[PDB]
């Protein structure tokens, strides 16, 4: 017997434990699948996806008590009950007062699952939750305060249905969730929820990954995006690959406590073009460029916070403004320009300004194809969105071309029989 | 940021 066919767990030098291929895998080949050990649908998607299986279907039947959880049918409603029961009564009890973070919501479920199924599940053939790395020793004061705030939230919102271990076990658990947790994104990379996929969590990070993680409802799937030879280590990406090496590494050091040493981080080849400066008479002095990089990266965070307090028109003004100031130094193909154009596109999509979003997207797509890997969902989702926009605006030729560009990547990443693919082909035939 | 494993920076 073998826990996962054609693969094995091993000690990756300088990267703790990892996943190794035992046999060859080719582009689009499925390495393995992993059912979710625990998962939670994001609040915003309630009524759009089944709480149990995540099927996106219309006329889902709601729960009689909380009227917040929606399901395919009674079987899905009943199957989900051991988990839903942790929130059902509380969302009624705490009204709008019920605002647990997503992570806290996930951790409650993990605690629940540990209680119901203490033995290894089918989602833990190579790596078990109890084995998750935590980096407790590297956690600073602030991160620790944040974890205690999360623990406090967990007690506040979950105490009657879930028994808790001592404080240190919770610190460890939240710390493991932080460096082994996943987000589930749909075909457009829209946030659906958070989950734990233990065998998937075994794979180490690279900025030029050879596999892609996708989801089929709540089932995690791992497919090759490059050739994988026997004995080779299997690498996925934990983060958005668009940003320059320093940014990626600031995030990886910040969230996962390591500095990536992959080829892209060593050579930094994509960095010149990611940070493209525009060719002028002067040209821009180095100091000014370093200054624009600090400004851009500052505006990224300002923008990220402002989504919470600003109106769409204002966020748009931030984007137009920022792009204008940065365009003095930066070329349009530069990733910091693109981040803002992308955000602006998102605002346009929110204000239902399809034409504006399409105008941003057409401008975003090409530089994206350069900055991201050959098969990237970030690119595929963009082609898909562009395609659906064309299709919705009755421009069928461009719609078909964009949908075909999205499909070509998605067949590799999701597999030819994935329901999203059938959906997109079914969108073209109309 | 403070995100879990993700493809698109939210
Ligand atoms: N590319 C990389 N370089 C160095 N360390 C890495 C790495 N990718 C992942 N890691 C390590 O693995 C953690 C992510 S969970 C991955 C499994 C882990 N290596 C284990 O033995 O259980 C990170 O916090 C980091 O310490
Ligand atoms: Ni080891
Ligand atoms: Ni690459
Ligand atoms: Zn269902
Ligand atoms: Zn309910
Ligand atoms: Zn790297």
């Amino acid at each position: 017997a073998e826990g996962l066919g054609g693969l094995e767990r091993f000690c990756s030098p300088g990267k703790g434990r990892g996943l190794r291929a035992l046999q060859p895998f080719q582009v689009g080949d499925l390495l393995f699948s992993c059912p979710a050990y625990a998962y939670v649908l994001t609040v915003n998607e309630r009524g759009n996806h089944c709480e149990y299986c995540f099927t996106r279907k219309e006329g889902l039947s709601k729960c009689g008590r909380c009227k917040q959880a929606f399901y395919c049918n009674v079987e899905c409603q009943k199957e989900d009950w051991p988990m839903h029961k942790l929130e059902c009564s509380p969302m009624v009890v705490f009204g709008e007062n019920w605002n647990p973070s997503e992570t806290v919501r996930l951790t409650a479920r993990i605690l629940a699952k540990q209680k119901i199924h203490p033995e290894r599940t089918p989602s833990e053939k190579l790596l078990a939750v109890k084995e998750f790395e935590s980096h407790l020793d590297k956690l600073d004061n602030e991160k620790k305060d944040l974890i205690q705030s999360d623990i406090a939230a967990l007690h506040h919102f979950y105490s009657k249905h879930l028994e808790f271990p001592d404080n240190d076990s919770l610190v460890v658990l939240f710390a493991q969730v932080n460096c082994n947790g996943f987000t589930i994104e749909d075909e457009e990379l829209s946030h659906l929820g958070s989950a734990i996929f233990p065998d998937v969590a075994l794979m180490n990070h690279s900025c030029c990954p050879n596999v892609i993680v996708t989801y089929k409802g709540t089932l995690a799937e791992v497919r090759a995006v490059q050739e994988i030879k026997p004995g080779e280590e299997v690498f996925t990406s934990y983060i958005d690959l668009l940003y320059p090496t320093e940014d990626r590494n600031d995030r990886l050091r910040d969230s996962y406590f390591f500095t990536c040493e992959c080829q892209e981080c060593t050579t930094k080849d994509k960095d010149k073009a990611k940070v493209e400066i525009r060719k002028l008479s002067d040209p821009p002095k180095a100091e000014a460029i370093r200054d624009m990089v600090r400004y851009a990266r500052n505006v990224i965070e300002e923008f990220r916070r402002a989504k919470h307090y600003k109106s769409p028109s204002e966020l748009l003004e931030i984007c137009e403004l920022s792009q204008e100031k940065m365009s003095s130094v930066f070329e349009d193909s530069n990733v910091y320009m693109l981040h803002m154009m992308y955000q602006a596109m998102g605002v346009c999509l929110y204000m239902q300004d399809w034409e504006g979003a399409l105008q941003y997207g057409q401008k975003i797509i090409k530089p994206y194809s350069k900055h991201y890997p050959l098969y990237s969902l970030n690119v595929a989702s963009m082609w898909l969105k562009l395609g659906r926009l064309y299709m919705g605006l009755e421009h069928k030729a461009a719609g078909e071309k964009a949908l075909k560009k999205a499909i070509a990547i998605m067949e590799v990443a999701h597999g030819k029989d994935h329901p999203y693919i059938s959906e997109i082909k079914q969108e073209i035939e109309s | 940021g403070r995100m879990l494993k993700h493809k698109r920076q939210r």
